[PDB]
């Protein structure tokens, strides 16, 4: 669906730690509280306007992390044309 | 067009010979509308062990062994037709997620039969 996707990517890209690419990567002994806490993808939307640049690097294991993005992760390698 | 037009009368029905093969198979055919397995292997030995079953009961069936061996490119499309035909309901429960390229074509169905019943329902 058009507005499943978009309330889905859009609240991925507001509530997204790195913490949650630890968790797949079975990374739990080297968490900070300073430097994993804060949004990535913020930072990211933040340096575009700065620098003038139109594209994202958009990471595809990010999805598999969130909870809420698995049913979007999927559609995404079956028909990425929509 | 009425020069060289000859009606050779074949002593192959294709009316007759296409009740043959739905008896004939009436487990392989369930693992397909599972999703499990895509090649229906139809082995020439079961079809000449089913001509000798029938012989012995005193019915007068066709020779099929004979039949694909002359020409077995159009028994594709009739062995084809009797499957879809007589194809069972899936026991597993289908899912949204496996195989995308059946959530498309069960999507388009969906949407050209109501296209259909809203068409119907306007003349009428």
């Amino acid at each position: 669906s058009i507005q499943e996707c978009t309330t889905n990517f859009r609240n991925f890209l507001m509530s997204f730690k790195y913490k949650f690419r630890k968790i797949l990567d079975e990374r739990e002994e080297f968490i900070n509280n300073t430097t994993d806490e804060e949004l990535y993808y913020i930072k990211q939307l933040n340096e575009m306007r700065e620098l003038g640049t139109s594209n994202l690097n958009l990471d595809a294991r990010n999805l598999l992390a969130y909870k809420q993005t698995e049913d979007l992760y999927h559609q995404l390698l079956n028909y990425p044309q929509e | 067009m009425s020069a060289a037009l000859p009606s050779i009368q074949l002593p192959v029905d294709y009316n007759n010979l296409f009740n043959e093969i739905t008896d004939f198979l009436v487990a392989m055919l369930q693992k397909v509308a599972n999703r499990e397995l895509n090649s229906v292997i139809i082995d020439l030995d079961d079809i000449l062990q089913y001509q000798n079953e029938k012989f012995l009961q005193g019915t007068q069936a066709d020779d099929l062994v004979s039949a694909i061996q002359q020409n077995a490119n159009h028994f594709t499309e009739l062995f084809c037709r009797a499957i879809d035909n007589n194809m069972p309901l899936p026991t597993k429960e289908i899912d949204y997620k496996d195989d995308v390229l059946d959530v498309i074509l069960n999507q388009r169905r969906l949407r050209n039969e109501r296209m259909l019943s809203d068409r119907t329902n306007e003349i009428r």
